[PDB]
């Protein structure tokens, strides 16, 4: 499965609703080197422990979010989180990073998808493509 | 129909010597910080007080003492 | 304005006190006083503490206007990420309350989407617009004539 | 959900991909810049339409696009 | 000391510790409400909900519904409440047809079509019995 | 002062000395010659 | 031997950042690109934490500012005391002040204006004023136009000593940042140097000068007969033969037998039948008192002899069991942040400038002020106004501090902590109370609207159907009634006669007659309750959301101003806590709108009026506010037509200019809607169509024109509406109080 | 309520009907099929 060790937290009521338990839920988790406080993003300040910590949330975007503060907003940065889908029948699917480095750097096997061969201004016209269902960008 | 007070004599001035030395009493005991800012010629006959304390034991006195004084000519 | 105009002056032909208009249309005061404030009399009292007359209905649709046209300015004026917030928070009161979760929701509430706001806006201004005047000058007329 | 789609007049310059907060983007290898990369979108599924990777692009008008379409709850950042 | 902490012991969830939200009394007395008692019928959960919800309702007409003054005040109450009782059946069977034509578990009895639908049914007869012992008791004589 | 003459020559200063001495003009054309309609 | 640290000339005075606009901000530095450099030059100037960040900078840019802003009120009050002493008939309202209308504003005939030159009575022209300065004059001991002028060059001294002041607090000596965090100093002497010292100095001059003065006019001496102030001074004896208790002298001071002075330090309570205004006795026993008080309270915090509390122990011993950490961290909050003191001070003061406008009229100070309707009226709108723009900016700036000034590291489950973990449910808690305040407040008024509609008004909520008595309200008005008798044995008559009592009368308009609760009265102050506590959850909704939402995770990132995060997530327009101020803003007119209705109907239904010599009393409106006040319709008809009559009707007389500023009100108001209604894109393309025609005639601008912002659009907007509406206000409210009296 | 108009009694059953049950119907039948799941 995954490692445990939540960080200390008082808890509160901006956390995790039915959806988590229904749909999904997300889990991130990094190592610190030191017991220390972050800013959680569901209101509140929670106290993350010096080793391994796991956290859930609601939200991919709360999850990044986090990982962001992790990265930046402390002197001895965290490169090492790492967030998890956690579907409702326990299935886990590892989201971010997706091959361990980072979207914003080039890295070899990556496949290029969404990319158009041609520039914005050379989409067709929207009339010589009526009744096929498709805007002109999904041809 | 104005309260009615009490024009100085002896014993207005003991009790207002009584409130203040209560209000000494008081401060020998409640004050955190006594030995602080500038002292006083001989300490040893204020407590160790400095001058700070004993001002504020004074005025402390003389409120308590205005306050006895005016209650106690309302009787 | 069309409207206003028209009307103004057919009210001076019809009373035959075409100087009126003739006079008091060349400054806004005109318009505000003899128009809007003096026609106004006979509407406004349709009914009254010491009782009600066939304009009664006038009067309420009136105010009826008068209202969906300043209630269209909530979705006019404030905007979604407020409301969405709003409804997030009435969501998670739900949620918690004992004997309210067993009814829940089949579709996730949320706030009306940006382009539905301005329609919906412009709806309730549009009515109250619409019916505020309609109800105006039947009113006036029919009290005046009718 | 929302469609991304990168054209062909990208710079490699990675601005789109650090703009974006729900990790839709990505940088991968090119030859047609000189940083010899682009931007490409393999988690669009996850992609709120933010517009913030539009408004990082320092093209003329947008190398990347972003096409509002079906919501669904990820589109939709609902926590609910 | 700290009669705040997290709900039920996981923080994470969206909610927290109260004097109110986990308390041995509040989970005394909601646990033995009849939509949350153990042991008991859908059917006669929804009557005895059903008794108490059209008791209470008899009361705004008989006051101050337009009937008040008259004589037919007690009866103005008695038929509003019947109105309403009778609507609020309507919407139970509706949300009850509307929400469980999917997949059917027995985990709950009370969350299932047919189970749901018993609710509704004891809810109007319950509703009915508790209008009208409301109107006897407070409808003088008429016997 | 060269700064004390670049405060002075910026937009809103420039525009309210213009704006004041034009009303000048204009209140003292009427002070002097008032309720002209038309030129006869 | 003081506390003092502070640094010499560390800005140097010079005159070239003059020449270089926009200095302060790194980006504006770089001069102007599109026209949108100019808006963000006049509003980025004043906000000096994002300029720098050393908070010692800072301080020394507040502490001057503040300077600067001393230096400007003083040059207004200056204005003020010259433009009375020279352009008013003071000296002419003085003989007569029951004949004579105050006035200080005289207009030059120029295009016909000098119809507004209106007669005020005794042969004087000009503009009628209702600021009330007069009776305040009066009220100190002001006989002759030359004090008025000297007191208007002490004014202009005061106001360059200010700005010389600032000058040199900041160019040439700026106080250590050491020095600003003297908190437990700084209270002290502001406690008792400022409002004690202050306090004292006015019971002085009440008792020494304005008191004697004030006797004397009331006892019909001609205004140029009675001596000068320090005469009283010189000749001790005249002021001990109209006190004889000064005969006394100071001993019974400092033998505390202080009654003997109760002949001139009384505790009469209610109103002079003379003037109409409160003893001049009675305020100066308050303000001795006050001035004790404050004078005691300022030796509480310890500065240098270890005497005192100090904040920071008291602030981390309140702690209990529900609270965890308790009120631990606050003082680091409050001797840090800048922007958590201007909230709190906001708040503060909103709320006292609202409780100066509700005590002021229930129990009028100044002599001849109740009499006149208009200054009342035009005080209790103008500091209620006031108070609820202090309040907004209170939320305002408490919302910049969440997102600015707030460390998580230094917040570990103390209260601030868990006012963010449960704001979930305040917020829905409070949109509850809202909505069922609402529903039930409002739905009672379309419900009597509707009764009344379909002829049925036997089911209304009214005096004469079903009724909403305000039991408690009357019950406290009872007893605040008896409290002469009893509860409070010394005094003579009630607090106000607004509680109950005797009609206080002076000529022969009522100056101040019980005012009566019922169910309209129950109606508009619940109405109250629902607009104030939907304000609240606006503003609070704005303070606690700033950091970060369900929504948007990460707020704070994006600043405290920013129009949205895009279209995603369905829509995210609206979402920064400027846009809840800007939100907040309409809700605060509304609420304060509804107010000043109830007042004025109010007042001028069941207090304001005439007596006749029997002893009957004829209000202005003929109490018509008890059963027309509870539907809409009444709103409309009785009070919004009815009383406009004699603000359309204004055209031709001296109070023309009130009818233009109505209208003037009624434009601006729509005028604002083109920016609340719409969006920059439209303007931006319209505004490209216009570049190319100035382009086509090579008349373009260097400066390429932009459309306002988003936010600037709302700013805007919301600005120009406020003034619409409160200009309409003004207007209505001032040509209708002109014309009963 | 009452009238002179012939078959007076008419609008006191066709009122109620197209005010209370057939907007109750005509709600009820839409928001079953609205929230009929399946078959898109
Ligand atoms: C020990 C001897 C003694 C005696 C016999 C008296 C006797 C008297 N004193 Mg007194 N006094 C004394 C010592 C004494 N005092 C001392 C030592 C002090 C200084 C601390 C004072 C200060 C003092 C003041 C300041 C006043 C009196 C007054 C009075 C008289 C009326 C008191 C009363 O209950 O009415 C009052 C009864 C009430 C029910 C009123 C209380 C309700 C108030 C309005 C609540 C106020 C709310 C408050 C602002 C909120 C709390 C803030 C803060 C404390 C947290 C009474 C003759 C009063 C007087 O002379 O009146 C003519 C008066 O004003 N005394
Ligand atoms: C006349 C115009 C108008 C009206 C009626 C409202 C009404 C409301 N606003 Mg709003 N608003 C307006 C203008 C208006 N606003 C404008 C111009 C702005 C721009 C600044 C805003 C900005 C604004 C904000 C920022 C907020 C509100 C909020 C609210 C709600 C407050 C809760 C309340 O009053 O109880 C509910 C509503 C009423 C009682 C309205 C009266 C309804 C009648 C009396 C009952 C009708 C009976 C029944 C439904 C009949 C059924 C008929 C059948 C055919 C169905 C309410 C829905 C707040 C909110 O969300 O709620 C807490 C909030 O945060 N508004
Ligand atoms: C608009 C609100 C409203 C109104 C007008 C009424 C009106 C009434 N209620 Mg009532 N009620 C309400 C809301 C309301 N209720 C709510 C919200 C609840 C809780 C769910 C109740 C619970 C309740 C109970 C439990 C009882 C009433 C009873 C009554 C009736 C007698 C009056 C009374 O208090 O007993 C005065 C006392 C007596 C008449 C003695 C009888 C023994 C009266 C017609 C009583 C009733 O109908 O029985 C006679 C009764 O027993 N009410
Ligand atoms: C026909 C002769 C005449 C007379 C007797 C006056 C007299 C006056 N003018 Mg004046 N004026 C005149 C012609 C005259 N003006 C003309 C022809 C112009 C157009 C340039 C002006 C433009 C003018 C302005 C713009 C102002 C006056 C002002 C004044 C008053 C202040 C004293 C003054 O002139 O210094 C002040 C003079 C100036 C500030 C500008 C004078 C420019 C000169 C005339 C060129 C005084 C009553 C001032 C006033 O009333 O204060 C509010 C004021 O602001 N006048
Ligand atoms: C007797 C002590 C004393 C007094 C009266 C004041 C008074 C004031 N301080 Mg202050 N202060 C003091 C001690 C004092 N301070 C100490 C010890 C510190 C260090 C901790 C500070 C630090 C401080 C800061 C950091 C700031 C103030 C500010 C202010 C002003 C607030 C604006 C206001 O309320 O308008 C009320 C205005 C008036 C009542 C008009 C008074 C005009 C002058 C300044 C008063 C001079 C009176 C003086 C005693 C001479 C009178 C003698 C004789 C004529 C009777 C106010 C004038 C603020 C400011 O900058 O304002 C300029 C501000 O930001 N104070
Ligand atoms: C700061 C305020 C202030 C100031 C400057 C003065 C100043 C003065 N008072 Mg005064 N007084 C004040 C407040 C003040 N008073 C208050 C609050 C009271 C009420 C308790 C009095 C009651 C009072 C009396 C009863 C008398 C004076 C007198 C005097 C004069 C001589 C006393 C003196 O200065 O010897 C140091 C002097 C002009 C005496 C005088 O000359 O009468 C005119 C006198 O008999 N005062
Ligand atoms: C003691 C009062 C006080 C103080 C010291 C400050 C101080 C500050 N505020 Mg604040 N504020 C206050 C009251 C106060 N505010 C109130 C009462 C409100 C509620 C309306 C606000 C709302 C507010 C917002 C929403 C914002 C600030 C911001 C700021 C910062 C500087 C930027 C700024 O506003 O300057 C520049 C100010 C202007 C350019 C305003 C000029 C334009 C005004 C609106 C026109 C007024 C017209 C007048 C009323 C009538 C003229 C009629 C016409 C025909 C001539 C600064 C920390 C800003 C910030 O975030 O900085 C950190 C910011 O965004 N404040
Ligand atoms: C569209 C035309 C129209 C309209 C607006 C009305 C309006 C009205 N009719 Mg009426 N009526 C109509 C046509 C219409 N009638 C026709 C053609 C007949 C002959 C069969 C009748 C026979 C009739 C009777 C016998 C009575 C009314 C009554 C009434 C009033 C009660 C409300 C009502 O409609 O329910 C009752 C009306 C009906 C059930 C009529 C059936 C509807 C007609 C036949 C077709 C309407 C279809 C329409 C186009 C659908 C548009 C959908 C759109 C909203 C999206 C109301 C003023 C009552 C009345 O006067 O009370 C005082 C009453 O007793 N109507
Ligand atoms: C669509 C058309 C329509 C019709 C025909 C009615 C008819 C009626 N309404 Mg009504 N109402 C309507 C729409 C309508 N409503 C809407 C849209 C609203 C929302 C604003 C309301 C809100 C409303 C309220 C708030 C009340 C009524 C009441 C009533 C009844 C009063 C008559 C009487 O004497 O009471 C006595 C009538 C009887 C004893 C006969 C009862 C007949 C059946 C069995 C009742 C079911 C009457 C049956 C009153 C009521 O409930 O009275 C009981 C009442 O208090 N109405
Ligand atoms: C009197 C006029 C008519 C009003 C009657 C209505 C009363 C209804 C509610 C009771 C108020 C009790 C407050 C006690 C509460 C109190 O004593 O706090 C006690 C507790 C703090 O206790 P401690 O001793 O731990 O406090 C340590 C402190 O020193 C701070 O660290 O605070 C909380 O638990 C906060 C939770 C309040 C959550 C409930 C909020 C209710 C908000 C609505 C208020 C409605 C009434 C508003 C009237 C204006």
């Amino acid at each position: 499965e995954l490692s445990g060790q939540p960080p200390k937290f008082g808890g509160s009521t901006g956390g995790l609703l039915s959806k988590a338990n229904r749909e999904e839920k997300y889990a991130i988790t990094w190592t610190s080197a030191s017991e220390q406080v972050f800013e959680m993003p569901t209101g509140g300040a929670a106290i993350m422990n010096e080793g391994e910590n796991l956290l859930y949330l609601a939200r991919k975007e709360q999850c990044l979010a986090l990982g962001t503060q992790l990265r930046t907003k402390f002197k001895p940065k965290i490169q090492d989180y790492k967030i998890y889908r956690v579907y409702p029948s326990g299935e886990v699917q590892y989201l971010h990073p997706a091959d361990g480095v980072f979207p914003e750097k080039v890295n070899e096997g990556r496949e290029a998808q969404g990319t158009k061969t041609r520039r914005i201004g050379q989409n067709p016209e929207p009339v010589t493509i009526k009744f096929s269902g498709k805007a002109p960008y999904e041809v | 129909a104005v309260p009615a007070t009490l024009s100085w004599s002896p014993k207005v001035a003991g009790v207002m010597i009584a409130c203040n030395i209560l209000a000494i009493a008081f401060g020998k005991l409640t004050i955190k910080q006594q030995n602080v800012g500038t002292p006083m010629p001989s300490s040893n006959f204020f407590g160790g007080f400095g001058l700070g304390a004993v001002l504020g034991t004074a005025s402390f006195g003389h409120i308590l003492g205005a306050g006895v004084i005016l209650g106690l000519a309302n009787m | 304005w069309l409207t206003f105009y028209w009307h103004w002056k057919h009210l001076g032909v019809w009373s035959g006190n075409v100087a009126q208009f003739n006079e008091n249309s060349t400054y806004l005061m005109g318009w505000f006083r003899d128009y809007l404030w003096a026609n106004s009399a006979q509407l406004i009292n349709g009914y009254n503490p010491y009782g009600v007359n066939n304009l009664s209905v006038w009067a309420w649709m009136f105010l009826f206007g008068h209202l969906v046209w300043a209630t269209g300015f909530m979705f006019l004026i404030s905007w979604r990420g407020y409301w969405q917030e709003l409804i997030e928070t009435i969501v998670w009161a739900h949620e918690r309350t004992p004997l309210a979760n067993l009814v829940r929701w089949k579709d996730k509430p949320v706030a009306l989407s940006i382009v539905q706001a301005r329609l919906v806006g412009l709806a309730h201004f549009t009515v109250g617009y619409v019916l505020t005047y309609a109800a105006f000058l039947i009113a006036s007329t029919a009290g005046k004539f009718g | 959900s929302h469609s991304v789609k990168i054209y062909d007049t990208c710079i490699g310059c990675t601005q789109c991909v650090r703009a974006c907060p729900l990790d839709v983007l990505e940088m991968v290898p090119w030859d047609g810049c000189k940083a010899a990369q682009i931007a490409s979108s393999p988690r669009t599924e996850d992609c709120v339409g933010c517009k913030r990777c539009e408004t990082a692009c320092p093209t003329d008008f947008l190398s990347i696009r972003v096409y509002l379409g079906a919501e669904t709850t990820r589109s939709m950042g609902l926590a609910y | 000391n700290q009669v705040v902490q997290a709900y039920n012991g996981d923080p994470f969830v969206g909610h927290l510790s109260t004097p109110i939200s986990d308390s041995a009394f509040t989970r005394t007395f909601i646990g033995n409400l009849p939509a949350y008692r153990k042991g008991l019928s859908p059917i006669l959960r929804g009557l005895e909900v059903g008794m108490a919800h059209g008791y209470f309702l008899i009361g705004p007409w008989t006051l101050l519904g337009p009937l008040r003054d008259s004589e037919y005040q007690y009866i103005g109450g008695l038929i509003g409440a019947l109105a309403l009782i009778l609507v609020a059946t309507a919407a139970l069977s509706s949300y009850g047809l509307v929400t469980f034509q999917g997949e059917q578990g027995s985990g709950d009895t009370l969350q299932t079509a047919d189970g749901w639908s018993q609710f509704a049914a004891g809810f109007f007869v319950g509703g009915m019995g508790g209008a009208f012992v409301a109107y006897f008791l407070l409808e003088n004589l008429s016997v | 002062m060269d700064g004390l003459k670049s405060f002075l020559s910026t937009a809103p200063v420039m525009i309210m000395a213009l704006l004041t001495f034009t009303a000048g003009i204009l209140i003292e054309f009427n002070r002097f010659y008032p309720d002209l309609l038309f030129h006869p | 031997k003081a506390k003092v640290s502070v640094d010499n000339n560390p800005v140097p005075t010079s005159f070239e950042k003059w020449g270089k606009p926009g200095h302060f901000d790194r980006t504006l530095a770089r001069g102007p690109k599109t026209t949108t450099w100019i808006w963000n030059l006049h509003a980025n100037a004043h906000d000096f934490d994002s300029q720098t960040s050393d908070l010692e900078d800072v301080s020394r840019k507040i502490f001057s500012a503040h300077f600067g802003h001393l230096a400007v009120v003083f040059v207004w009050l200056s204005g003020m005391y010259f433009h009375g002493a020279k352009f008013s008939n003071y000296e002419g309202w003085l003989a007569d002040p029951t004949h004579i209308k105050p006035s200080a504003q005289v207009v030059w005939p120029i295009v016909g204006q000098g119809i507004l030159n209106g007669d005020v009575g005794g042969g004087f022209h000009g503009i009628q004023i209702t600021s009330g300065l007069f009776y305040l004059w009066r009220a100190s001991g002001f006989t002759d136009s030359y004090q008025l002028y000297c007191t208007a060059i002490g004014g202009l001294v005061m106001a360059a000593l200010m700005l010389f002041a600032g000058w040199f607090h900041y160019h040439v000596k700026a106080p250590k940042l050491e020095w600003f965090q003297n908190v437990e100093s700084m209270m002290n002497h502001h406690l008792a140097g400022l409002l004690g010292l202050g306090s004292l100095g006015w019971a002085g001059h009440q008792i020494h000068v304005s008191m004697p003065i004030n006797k004397l006019l009331d006892a019909g001496v001609a205004p140029k007969d009675i001596p000068l102030p320090h005469e009283f001074i010189l000749e001790p004896s005249k002021m001990a033969e109209l006190y004889p208790s000064f005969a006394q002298g100071l001993t019974p001071f400092f033998t505390l037998n202080w009654g003997v002075y109760s002949d001139f330090l009384t505790f009469k309570g209610g109103l002079n039948p003379v003037t109409g205004g409160l003893w001049l006795s009675d305020t100066a026993h308050h303000h001795l008192a006050i001035a004790v008080l404050f004078i005691i309270a300022g030796h509480m915090y310890r500065t240098n002899w270890g005497i005192g509390h100090s904040m920071k122990e008291i602030l981390e011993a309140h702690k209990g069991p529900f609270t965890g950490e308790g009120h631990k961290g606050l003082y680091e909050i409050l001797t840090t942040s800048w922007h958590a003191q201007l909230a709190i001070n906001l708040a503060l003061l909103g709320s006292l400038t609202i409780i100066v406008a509700q005590h002021m009229y229930a129990m009028p100070p100044y002599p001849y002020q109740a009499i006149d309707y208009a200054t009342q009226l035009s005080l209790f709108t103008h500091h209620m106004w006031i108070g609820g723009f202090l309040i907004v900016g209170a939320g305002a700036h408490g919302a910049i501090f969440m997102v600015r000034d707030y460390d998580p590291a230094k917040n570990v489950n103390n209260l601030l902590d868990r006012m963010l973990r449960h704001r979930d449910a305040i917020i829905s808690h409070l949109n509850w109370v809202c909505i069922f305040l609402g529903f039930h407040s409002f739905g009672l008024y379309i419900h009597n609207d509707t009764m009344r509609a379909l002829g049925r008004p036997q089911d209304m909520f009214s005096d004469t159907a079903i009724q909403l008595q305000p039991i408690f309200a009357q019950w406290v008005q009872h007893l605040h009634t008896l409290a002469p008798g009893a509860t409070a044995p010394n005094a003579l008559a009630t607090a106000s006669y607004a509680f109950g009592g005797e009609t206080i009368a002076v000529a022969g308009k009522v100056a101040m007659m019980p005012i009566t609760l019922g169910t309209a009265d129950f109606m508009v102050h619940h109405i109250h309750a629902f607009t104030i506590h939907v304000t609240a959850l606006i503003l609070l909704k704005g303070v606690l959301y700033a950091r970060s939402s369900r929504l948007v995770p990460d707020k704070a990132n994006l600043g405290f101003r920013f129009p949205c995060d895009g279209p995603g997530r369905g829509g995210t327009c609206q979402v920064s806590g400027w846009d809840h101020v800007f939100l907040g803003l309409f809700w605060m007119y509304n609420s304060l709108s509804i107010v000043i209705f109830h007042f004025s109907w109010k007042m001028q239904s069941d207090v304001w009026g005439t007596v006749s010599p029997d002893g009957s009393v004829t209000h202005v409106t003929l109490g018509n506010f008890a059963q027309s006040a509870i539907t809409i319709n009444g709103w409309l008809r009785d009070f919004l037509w009815a009383q406009a009559a004699n603000v359309i009707n204004s055209y031709g007389s001296a109070l023309s200019a009130y009818g233009i500023m109505f209208l003037a009100g009624h434009f601006v108001f729509a005028f604002s809607l083109m920016f609340l209604f719409s969006g920059r894109g439209y303007w931006q393309e319209l505004i490209e169509s216009i570049v190319w025609a100035h382009n086509k005639l090579n008349v373009a601008p260097a400066i390429q024109p932009r459309a306002l912002s988003i936010i600037q659009g709302r700013a805007v907007g919301v600005a120009h509406y406020l003034l619409g509406g409160i200009v309409t206000t003004w207007a209505f409210f001032l040509a209708r109080s002109l014309s009963i009296g | 309520m009452d009238g002179s108009y012939a078959a007076s009694y008419l609008p006191w059953i066709l009122i109620p009907m197209v005010g209370w049950l057939f907007p109750a119907v005509t709600m009820g039948l839409l928001f079953i099929h609205i929230e009929s799941e399946g078959e898109g």
